[PDB]
C-alpha cells in the first residue's frame, strides 16, 4: 500500500486492419511540476509487442527489467527463442496481468495503467488492459487516464465496433492517433508535447516513431477573447 | 536538560546540567547526565532518560568486549557507527539524543546522534530544551585554538545559558575533559551554584507525634 | 498559473499565461487573467476564479464611483480598494492579486496582495503556481527602466519557463502595456515561447 | 485508561544516619470504589526492600519475579542480593519490556551488609534509575509527596526521629490524594534489625 | 549447511569412561606448563611462551588473557580452542551478568559458566570436546581472591596452587612442599618463577615467559579519574622488563 | 486552529490570619519552557483593604483584576462612597465569574482581607465561579505541593499529643503574622525547589486593619 | 480564528542606563519563502516611542495604521499634542494591549506579537510586550520568537536584574543587540541578514538606523567540516 | 537543503549548501551533504537525515565488497544500488539523492533518484527545496561541455538564487569535482556569494 510519486500520464491505443497502433507521451510528473521530459514510456518487447504504461514512473522501471528478464529466459535452452517459440503478445499479457492482480492482492500494487499492444503469430491483432487492481479487459480501441475520457470517443468514431477494422487502414488509425495526441495536450494539464508513437504491423512489422511533435495547433482565436465576460479592451 | 561539546587544541570537553524532570516536578535535582562508553569516550544523554542509559551501556559493553578482541583502544568512529545503526533501527522510538566525544589513537572527536540515527560533526554542538539557550552562547564566544581551561568555561558558561534561562535545565554543571595524551577527567559537580538557602524553621517533630496501630518485627534472616 | 507586473522607463507591462485548470484537466486553454479595473488601472488574478473575478468586479465599481466623484484614482488608490476586500474578508477569499498602473506623476507602479491581505509595492511582482520555479531567474534578470522591448522579453522569457515547468500554466503569453501612450495588448502563442 | 492511575497507591522511602526508612499506604482500588484496605505495597528479599506503586496486576506479577530472581541469585551466588546490585536488577528487568513496560514505579531500600551504607533509589516504568542519598516518592500521590518531603526533611535523622517524618510525610499526602489511604505501613530499617509499624490513619 | 550431526560424538564406552574426554584430558597433558598460585593478597598465573620459529613474535603469542577487569585465565593444550573459549568467556561475563546486575561476574561463576560452555560440548551434537584446561585466577568482593581449574570434562575445582601440562606432577609436587597460607603476592611470584624453571627446557627470561597479577587495584591503569567509587583493574600482566629484573634470585 | 488559552505558570498562597491576612505569589512568568519575567506581579492591592490574586492564564487574570478594581471604583459612585467590606466583593466576584460561564476566564482566585469583625478572611475561587471563605489556599502549579504542607504545620493535622498516643490531637494555637510568614517562605522555597515553573521571587501583600504592607523575598534563578 | 500568511520573526530588545533598544530584521516570509526583504517591521510613534512586530504581516499593517489613526486623533482639539498631551509610550501599550485581547476574545486574532519600546516623559524606560493572546509582560529585555530562546538568554547576561539597568551603558546595550541579530541570523531558519535598530534614549531621542547589515561572521571553520562520521576527505 | 551535480568538458561537479534545520532551527549550519561512495563516485543528499546517510553508508559498504571482488564500479553501477535501497524500501524512506561520479570510458555521469525509487540519467540534475526557485534559471543557463571555471560559476550562482529563496538553505556552498585529476573540495561562504 503506497502512493505514486513520479508520474505518466495517458497512454492511447486503437487497432486498424492490419496491426495496432499505440502511443505515449514523452514526460515524468512530480506532481504538478513536469519534471523529466526524456521520459520512454513505450516499451518494446522483442518485435511483435509493444507495452504502453502510466502510472508511477518507478513502478514503470521495475516492470521494464521484469521485461528484459522474460526475454532473456525464453531465449535459454529455447533453439526457437524467434522462431515458433518467440515471446507472444499474449504470453507477455497474461504474464503482466497475473502479476498486477498478485501485487493487489498482497495489498502493495504496482501503480499503473498498462496497455500491450501487438500482433499474434497467426496474424491477429492483439489490445489488452490491464491496471494496479488487476481488472482486464479488450475493444479495438483503449486508452489509460484523460485518453480513456477525450482519446476514446475520438478513436472510437474510426472504429466504433469490430467490422471497422478491416475497413480501418494504418494511414487512417495513425491520423486519428496523432490528432487525439493533440485534443490531449490542449486539455490534460499532466501532458508533454514530445511524444512516441509505435505501429505493428502484420506485413511491415514493428515500427517505432519517437521524438514526435504535436503539430497544426490552433492558438490564433485567443487574441479576440478578452476579459471573463463582461470586459471589451 | 542542557548538554554541550566543545573540542580544543588537544582534546575536547563535555558538560551537562544536572536536573531531571518528569512533566515540570524536578524528580531528581542532582542526576549525572555524562556517561563512560570506554574510559575515554564519554557521552552526554538527552531525552528519554531510561533510553539515553540503556543505549550507552549497550554500546559501551559491545565497546569494550570489541577492543579485548582486537586488543586495540576504542575508537570513537566505532561508538558513532553502532550508536547510529541502532538508533536508526528503531526508527526513532528510542528516545536517545546524543553528544559522543572522546579522544582515541586517531585523535579527538566531536559527534552527536539524534533518535532516528542521523549524525553531526562539529566543533562545538548542543543537545536538549536548554540547547538554544547554549547554542547562543557557544556562537558568541567561540574561537578555533582554544586552551583546555578556555573551552572548559565556555562549556561551562553554555550549560550555565540553559540553567538560568531554560525550566527543563538547572542545579549543577557537570563537566569532562577528554585530553590526547592524558586520563580522560571527570569533574562532577564541576559548578553548584544552585544551593538552597536555609530554611526559616525545622520541621522535626516530637517523638510519638504519630498515630501507631501495631508495631512489630521484620524477619530478614534465613 | 503565472502571472507578473513589470515596471520600466515608459510605464508598467502585465503578462499572464491563459491557463485555468480544474484538477489536471485545462478547464480553459484561452483564459484572459488580466483585468482592467481602469483605464491606466489593470491587476492580474490569481487564485480561486471565483473569488477573483467577484473582487474585480468590486473594485471596477469602486474605482468607477470614485471617478465620477474625485477623477482618476491612484494606483496605490486601486491597490487599498483590493487589500481592503482581501484583508477583511481574508477568512472567505483564496485570491492573490498583483495591481499595476500608470500616472504621469508616478509612472509605472506595481503592488502585489497576496493571500494575507498584505500589500507589498515592488518594482515587479510575480505571483502564481508557476511563480516559484522563476524565483532565481527573475532577481538575475530584472534591471530598473529597463525599455518597452526589453521588459516585453523580460516577462516572455520568464513566463516561458514557468509555462515550461508547471503544469498549471500554460497556452498563450498575454500582456499589457501601460504607458502614457495608453494602453495596449500583446500575444504570445506556444509555437514562439516554447523555442526560446 | 490511564493504567497507572487505576488502583492507586503511593511509597516513600528516606535516608536517616545509619537507617532508611520505606513507607506506603494500604489502598486497592478499582478507580473510584475501594476494594481492599491491606494491598501492601512493600516486599523484601533478605535485607533488600522493594516498594511498588502502579498496576496492580503488575505489582504483584513484579514481586513474585524479583523473589524468583533473587532466589536464584542467592543459590548460585551463596550470599544476598545487596541494595545496589538489586536496583540494577529491576532497571534491567524494567527495560525488558521497553516495548510493553510493567506500570510501575519501582523504590528500592536498604542497607549494605558489607559497607553499612544506606541506600534508596528510584525507577520510571521502564527501568531510569534515580538515585539519590534523601529521599524518593511514587504514586498516584507524587506531587503531594514531593511536597512534603521537601519541606520536612532533614539529613541524618536517627531512626525514631526519621519514623515521625516519613509517616508524617506519607500520611499529609495521601490525604490530599482520592486514590491513596485506607491504612499506612512504616518500615524503619537498620542493618542491624528492621521495625514494621501500621499507622492509624482516616478511611475515606 | 545440512549440519546433519544431531547426535552425539561423546558417548559411554562399556568400561563407563567418555573417551573424547579421556583423549582431550591427554592433549593437554602433552601441552605446555602452565601454572596458579594464590597468596594472601594476590594471585600469579604463569606458562611458557615456546615460540615456534624465532621470526615468530612474543608478543603476538598471548597465553595469558585478561577476561574482567579482575579475572584472568591461562591454559594448557590447544591453543586456538583457548582462543574460542576467552571470547566466548568474555562476552557471557557481559551478557549474563554485567548487562543485568550492572557489575562483572564473581571469579566463580565466570567459571561455572566456562564450565557449561565446556560441557555442552561433550554433550552437543556433532561437536568433540575442547582440548584445553585453564587456569582462571580472580578477586570480586565477597570471595575475595580465588583460583581455579576447568577441565574438557566441564568440571572444575579451586586450588590454593596447581599446574596443567608437560610438567604438571613435577610442579605440583614442588608447590606442594613451597606453599605456606602465607606469602605475600611477592613470594609467591618468586616461588611461580621458581617452578617454571624446572618445566622450561631452554632458555628462560622475561620473553619466554608470560606472567599475570590478579592483585591490588592499578588507579594508574584505569584510563580516567573523577568517580573514586571506580578503582583500577586488579588484573596486571607484568613486564619483560619486570620479569628479568626479579630473575636475579 | 486559534485556542483562546495559555498557561503562564505561577503559584499563589493566602493564609487568613486572626487579625491579618497574606496573600502571596512568585513573580515569575512563564511560556512553556521559557521565561517572559522573573519580576511580573500577579498580586494587587485593589483598595478598601482587599488585596487579589488571579492566577493561571496571565491575559485573563488581568482582565479580571482591572474589572475587579472598575467594580470598587463603581461601587463607590453608586454607594456613598461605601466600604466594600470582603464577603461583598467575594459576591461581586462570583458574578463577574460566572458571567463567563460559556467562555471561562481560565484563572483560580483568590483574595484576602480582613471582614466586618476584623478577623483575617480568605476566599478562594472557581474559573466560573464557585467560591467559599477558607483558612488557607494555594493555587496554581506548586499548588499540590504546598496544600499538603499547609494542611500538617497550620492545621496541625495527624499530629497528635505526644505519649497520647493519637488519642488527643495536638492543639492548634493560632499563628503571629511572623510566624505565617516563614511557613509562606518555606513553602515557596519548597515549592521551586521541585517545580520548574515556581522560581525567581516572592512578593507577599500583608492585609492589617492599618492597611496593605508589602514584602519581597529572592528565590532561586533556575 | 485564521492562520497568519507572510510573517516576521524576531523582535528583541532591552533597557539600559538612559533609554531602550529594540531591533528586527526587514524580512516578511511566506511560510518557508523568503519572499519580501523591505518590511520594516519597527514602527515608531512619535518621538519617544517605536513598536516592534512579528507575526502576520497583514495583521502588522493594520496595527500600523490604526497608530496613524491614533496619532491623528490625539491631535484633535489639543494645542498640548506636541507637549504634556502628547503620546505617551504607555498609552500606545494600553491601547494595543486592549485591541489584542479584545480580538482573541472575539476569536479572531490580531495573529501578532509585539513590544511597545520608548521613554515617558518623565524620564523612565518603557518596555513591554503584548501577544495575540493579549498575555502582557516586562522584564529587562524581551523578545518574541526564536529571540526569545536566543537573544533573551545572551541580552541577560548584560541586563540580569532591574539595578543592572543604570550600569549598562548605550554602546554595551547596542553591542549585545546587535550580536544577538548574528547570532539569530546564524540560527533562525526565517531570518535575515538585513534589519533595523532603534534607540530611543531619555537625552538623545529617538535615534532609527536603517539598513543594517549582519558582520563580522564566523564561518571559516566550515572548510574542516567534511562527513557526517567516518568520511576523511 | 539545495543540491545539484552538473557534468561538463572534464568529468563531475557536486554542489550543496550547508544548512540542516528541524522546524525552523538551524541545527547544523556547516552540514557536508556531499558524500563519498566510492573515490570517484560521490552522492548529494536530500531527505531525511537519518534516512540518507544510513542509505550511503550501505551503497559505501556494497561499492567496497564490489571493488575488493570485480574491480572499480561504474557510476551507473552504484546508481543501481541507491535505486534498488530506495525503491525497495520506499515505505519507509524519504530521500531524495543525487548520484555522481567520474569514470574514463564515459567521463562524469549523473543520475538523480528522487522519492520514489526511479532513476534518471541526465546532463544536470538539481534537489531539495531550494531547488524549485532555480528551475527557470538552470535550464536557461546549462550548455553542455562548459569548462570548469564555467561550471563551478553555473552552480555558484544556481546555488545562491536557491539559497536567497529558500530558508531552509543556506550557510556555505560546498563544491566536489571529479576529474580525470582527482578530487578537489571548494567551498564558497555568504560574503562571496551573497554579492553576486
Ligand atoms: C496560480 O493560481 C493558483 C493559485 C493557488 C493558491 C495559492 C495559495 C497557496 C496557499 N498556501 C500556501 C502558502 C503558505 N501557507 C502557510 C504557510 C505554512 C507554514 C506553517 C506556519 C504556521 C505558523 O503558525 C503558527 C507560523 O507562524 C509562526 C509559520 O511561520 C512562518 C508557519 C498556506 C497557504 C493554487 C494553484 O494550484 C496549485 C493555482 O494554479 C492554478
Ligand atoms: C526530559 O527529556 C526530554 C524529552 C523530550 C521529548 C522528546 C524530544 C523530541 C525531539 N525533537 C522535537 C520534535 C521535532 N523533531 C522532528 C519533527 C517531526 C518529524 C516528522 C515528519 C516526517 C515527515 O515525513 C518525512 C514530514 O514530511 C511530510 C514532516 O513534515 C515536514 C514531519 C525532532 C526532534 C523533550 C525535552 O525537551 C524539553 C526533554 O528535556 C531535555
Ligand atoms: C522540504 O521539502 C521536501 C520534502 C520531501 C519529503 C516529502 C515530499 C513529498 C512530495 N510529493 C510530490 C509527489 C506528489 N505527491 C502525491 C501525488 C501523486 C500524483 C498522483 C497521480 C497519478 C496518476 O495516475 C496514476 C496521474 O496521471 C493520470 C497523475 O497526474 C499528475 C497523478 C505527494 C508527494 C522531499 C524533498 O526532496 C527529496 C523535499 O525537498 C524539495
Amino acid at each position: 500500500t503506497q502512493q505514486p510519486i513520479v508520474t505518466g500520464t495517458s497512454v492511447i491505443s486503437m487497432k486498424y486492419d492490419n496491426g495496432v497502433i499505440i502511443a505515449a507521451d514523452n514526460l515524468g510528473s512530480y506532481g504538478s511540476l513536469l519534471r523529466f521530459n526524456g521520459v520512454e514510456r513505450l516499451i518494446p518487447v522483442g518485435d511483435n509487442t509493444v507495452v504502453g504504461i502510466s502510472g508511477d514512473i518507478s513502478d514503470m522501471q521495475h516492470i521494464e527489467r521484469l521485461l528484459k528478464d522474460l526475454v532473456t529466459e525464453n531465449a535459454y535452452d529455447n533453439p526457437l527463442a524467434d522462431a515458433e517459440e518467440a515471446l507472444e503478445p499474449s504470453y507477455i499479457f497474461e504474464y503482466l496481468a497475473t502479476v498486477m492482480y498478485q501485487r493487489r492482492s498482497k495489498m502493495n500494487p504496482l501503480w499503473n495503467a498498462i496497455i500491450v499492444a501487438g500482433v499474434q503469430s497467426n496474424g491477429d491483432q492483439f489490445l489488452r488492459y490491464v491496471n494496479l487492481l488487476g481488472v482486464t479487459y479488450s475493444s479495438p480501441t483503449l486508452a489509460t487516464g484523460f485518453g480513456a475520457h477525450m482519446a476514446n470517443p475520438l478513436l472510437r468514431k474510426v472504429v466504433d465496433r469490430e467490422s471497422d477494422i478491416p475497413k480501418t487502414t494504418v494511414q487512417v488509425a495513425e491520423e486519428a492517433i496523432v490528432n487525439a495526441m493533440r485534443v490531449l495536450y490542449y486539455r490534460d494539464a499532466r501532458s508533454s508535447r514530445n511524444f512516441s508513437l509505435a505501429i505493428i504491423d502484420k506485413n511491415t512489422g514493428l515500427t517505432f516513431k519517437k521524438n514526435l511533435q504535436v503539430e497544426n495547433m490552433k492558438w490564433d482565436f485567443a487574441k479576440d477573447i478578452k476579459g471573463y465576460g463582461t470586459q471589451k479592451i | 536538560t542542557t548538554i554541550v561539546g566543545v573540542k580544543f587544541n588537544n582534546g575536547v570537553v563535555i558538560a551537562a546540567d544536572t536536573r531531571s524532570t518528569q512533566g515540570p516536578i524536578v524528580a531528581d535535582k542532582n542526576c549525572a547526565k555524562l556517561h563512560r562508553i570506554s574510559p575515554k569516550i564519554w557521552c552526554a544523554g538527552a531525552g528519554t532518560a531510561a533510553d539515553t542509559e540503556a543505549v550507552t551501556q549497550l554500546i559501551g559493553s559491545n565497546i569494550e568486549l570489541h577492543s579485548l578482541y582486537t586488543s586495540r583502544e576504542p575508537r570513537v568512529v566505532s561508538a558513532l557507527q553502532m550508536l547510529k545503526q541502532h538508533l536508526f533501527k528503531y526508527q526513532g522510538h528510542i528516545g536517545a539524543y546524543l553528544i559522543v566525544a572522546g579522544v582515541d589513537p586517531t585523535g579527538s572527536h566531536l559527534f552527536s546522534i539524534h533518535a532516528h540515527g542521523s549524525t553531526d560533526v562539529g566543533y562545538y554542538l548542543s543537545l536538549g530544551s536548554g540547547s538554544l539557550a547554549a547554542m547562543a552562547v557557544l556562537e558568541s564566544h567561540w574561537k578555533q585554538d582554544l586552551t583546555k581551561e578556555e573551552a572548559i568555561k565556555l562549556a561551562s558558561d553554555a550549560i550555565q545559558a540553559g540553567i538560568w534561562n531554560d525550566l527543563g535545565s538547572g542545579s549543577n554543571v557537570d563537566v569532562c575533559v577528554m585530553e590526547i595524551g592524558k586520563d580522560a577527567e571527570y569533574l562532577r559537580n564541576y559548578l553548584t551554584p544552585n544551593v538552597r538557602e536555609e530554611k526559616q524553621k525545622s520541621y522535626k517533630f516530637p517523638r510519638g507525634t504519630t498515630a501507631v496501630l501495631k508495631e512489630s518485627i521484620v524477619n530478614i534472616c534465613d | 498559473t503565472s502571472i507578473m507586473a513589470v515596471t520600466f522607463k515608459d510605464g508598467v507591462i502585465l503578462g499572464a499565461d491563459s491557463r485555468t485548470t480544474t484538477g489536471a484537466y485545462i478547464a480553459n486553454r484561452v483564459t484572459d487573467k488580466l483585468t482592467r479595473v481602469h483605464d491606466k488601472i489593470w491587476c492580474c488574478r490569481s487564485g480561486s476564479a471565483a473569488d477573483t473575478q467577484a473582487i474585480a468586479d468590486i473594485v471596477q465599481y469602486h474605482l468607477e464611483l470614485y471617478t465620477s466623484q474625485y477623477g482618476t484614482p491612484s494606483t496605490e488608490t486601486a491597490a487599498s480598494v483590493f487589500k481592503e476586500l482581501c484583508y477583511e474578508n481574508k477568512d472567505n477569499l483564496t485570491a492573490g492579486i498583483i495591481v499595476a498602473g500608470y500616472d504621469d506623476k508616478n509612472k509605472g507602479e506595481v503592488y502585489t496582495i497576496p493571500l494575507g491581505g498584505s500589500v507589498h509595492k515592488l518594482p515587479y511582482a510575480i505571483a502564481g503556481s508557476g511563480s516559484t520555479f522563476i524565483y532565481g531567474y527573475c532577481d538575475k534578470n530584472f534591471r530598473e527602466n529597463m525599455s518597452k522591448e526589453e521588459t516585453v522579453d523580460f516577462i516572455k522569457h520568464s513566463l516561458s519557463q514557468a509555462i515550461k515547468w508547471d503544469g498549471s500554466s500554460g497556452g498563450v503569453i498575454r500582456m499589457v502595456v501601460l504607458t502614457a501612450a495608453g494602453v495596449e495588448r500583446l500575444i504570445f502563442y506556444p509555437d514562439e515561447y516554447e523555442q526560446l | 485508561s490511564d493504567p497507572s492511575s487505576i488502583n492507586g497507591g503511593i511509597v516513600v522511602a528516606m535516608t536517616g544516619k545509619d537507617c532508611v526508612a520505606i513507607a506506603c499506604d494500604l489502598r486497592l482500588g478499582s478507580q473510584s470504589l475501594g476494594v481492599s484496605n491491606k494491598f501492601e505495597k512493600i516486599f523484601h528479599y533478605g535485607h533488600v526492600f522493594l516498594g511498588i506503586t502502579g498496576l496492580a496486576t503488575d505489582v504483584t506479577t513484579l514481586n513474585e519475579m524479583f523473589r524468583y530472581k533473587t532466589n536464584l541469585y542467592k543459590l548460585k551466588e551463596e550470599r544476598a542480593i545487596e541494595p545496589e546490585t538489586f536496583t540494577q536488577l529491576v532497571s534491567s528487568s524494567l527495560y525488558e519490556r521497553r516495548f510493553g513496560p510493567y506500570f510501575v514505579g519501582p523504590v528500592v531500600a536498604g542497607i549494605n551488609s558489607k559497607s553499612g551504607k544506606p541506600f534508596i533509589a528510584g525507577f520510571d516504568l521502564i527501568g531510569c534509575i534515580d538515585e539519590a542519598k534523601d529521599f524518593i516518592v511514587s504514586g498516584t500521590a507524587s506531587d503531594q509527596l514531593f511536597g512534603m518531603c521537601e519541606s520536612l526533611y532533614e539529613p541524618n535523622l536517627e531512626p525514631e526521629d526519621l519514623f515521625e517524618t516519613i509517616s508524617q510525610a506519607l500520611l499529609n499526602a495521601a490525604d490530599r490524594d482520592a486514590l491513596s489511604g485506607w491504612g499506612a505501613v512504616v518500615y524503619i530499617i537498620k542493618k542491624d534489625e528492621v521495625v514494621k509499624r501500621y499507622l492509624k490513619m482516616r478511611q475515606d | 549447511m545440512t549440519d546433519r550431526y544431531s547426535f552425539s560424538l561423546t558417548t559411554f564406552s562399556p568400561s563407563g569412561k567418555l573417551g573424547q574426554i579421556d583423549y582431550a584430558l591427554t592433549a593437554v597433558k602433552q601441552g605446555v606448563t602452565s601454572l596458579g598460585i594464590k597468596a594472601t593478597n594476590g594471585v600469579v598465573i604463569a606458562t611458557e611462551k615456546k615460540s615456534s620459529s624465532p621470526l615468530a613474535m612474543s608478543e603476538t603469542l598471548s597465553k595469558v588473557s585478561l577476561l574482567t577487569p579482575d579475572i584472568g585465565a591461562v591454559y594448557s593444550g590447544m591453543g586456538p580452542d583457548y582462543r574460542v573459549l576467552v571470547d566466548k568467556s568474555r562476552k557471557v561475563a557481559h551478557t549474563s551478568y554485567k548487562r543485568i546486575y550492572g557489575e562483572y561476574p564473581p571469579t566463580k561463576l565466570l567459571v561455572s559458566e566456562v564450565a557449561k560452555i565446556m560441557q555442552e560440548a561433550t554433550q552437543s551434537g556433532g561437536v568433540r570436546p575442547f582440548g584445553v584446561s585453564l587456569l582462571i585466577a580472580g578477586h570480586d568482593e565477597f570471595n575475595g581472591f580465588s583460583l581455579y581449574q576447568v577441565d574438557p570434562s566441564g568440571s572444575y575445582f579451586p586450588w590454593k596452587a596447581t599446574a596443567i601440562g608437560k610438567g604438571s606432577v613435577a610442579a605440583k609436587t614442588f608447590l606442594e612442599k613451597r606453599w605456606n597460607d602465607e606469602l605475600e603476592l611477592e613470594d609467591a611470584i618468586h616461588i611461580a618463577l621458581l617452578t617454571l624453571k624446572e618445566s622450561v627446557e631452554g632458555e628462560f627470561n622475561g620473553d619466554t615467559i608470560e606472567l599475570a597479577i590478579i592483585g591490588d587495584e592499578n588507579p594508574d591503569l584505569l584510563g580516567y579519574t573523577g568517580i573514586p567509587t571506580d578503582k583500577g583493574p586488579r588484573f596486571r600482566k607484568l613486564t619483560s622488563q619486570e620479569i628479568n629484573d626479579r630473575l636475579e634470585a | 486552529q486559534f485556542n483562546p488559552y495559555g498557561d503562564n505558570g505561577g503559584t499563589i498562597l493566602g493564609i487568613a490570619g486572626e487579625d491579618f491576612a497574606v496573600l502571596a505569589g512568585d513573580t515569575r512568568n512563564i511560556t512553556d519552557y521559557s521565561i517572559n519575567s522573573r519580576y511580573e506581579p500577579k498580586v494587587f492591592d485593589c483598595g478598601d483593604n482587599i488585596v487579589m490574586s488571579a492566577n493561571g492564564f496571565a491575559a485573563d487574570g488581568d482582565a479580571l483584576v482591572k474589572r475587579f478594581k472598575n467594580s470598587v471604583k463603581w461601587y463607590h459612585f453608586d454607594h456613598n462612597d461605601k466600604k466594600l467590606s470582603i464577603n461583598s466583593a467575594a459576591r461581586n466576584i462570583q458574578h463577574l465569574l460566572y458571567g463567563k460561564r460559556f467562555f471561562p476566564y481560565y484563572v483560580h482566585t483568590i483574595i484576602a482581607g480582613l471582614d466586618e469583625d476584623g478577623k483575617g478572611a480568605v476566599y478562594s475561587f472557581d474559573p466560573v465561579g464557585s467560591y467559599e471563605r477558607e483558612q488557607c489556599r494555594a493555587g496554581g502549579a506548586a499548588a499540590s505541593l504546598i496544600m499538603p504542607f499547609l494542611d500538617n504545620q497550620v492545621n496541625f493535622k495527624n499530629q497528635y499529643e505526644p505519649g497520647t498516643n493519637g488519642k488527643v490531637k495536638k492543639p492548634l494555637k493560632y499563628l503571629s503574622v511572623e510566624e505565617v510568614i516563614k511557613l509562606v517562605r518555606d513553602s515557596f522555597t519548597s515549592a521551586t525547589e521541585r517545580h520548574i515553573q515556581v522560581g525567581d521571587g516572592l512578593e507577599i501583600l500583608i492585609v492589617t486593619k492599618d492597611g496593605v504592607r508589602k514584602e519581597f523575598y529572592e528565590l532561586k534563578r533556575d
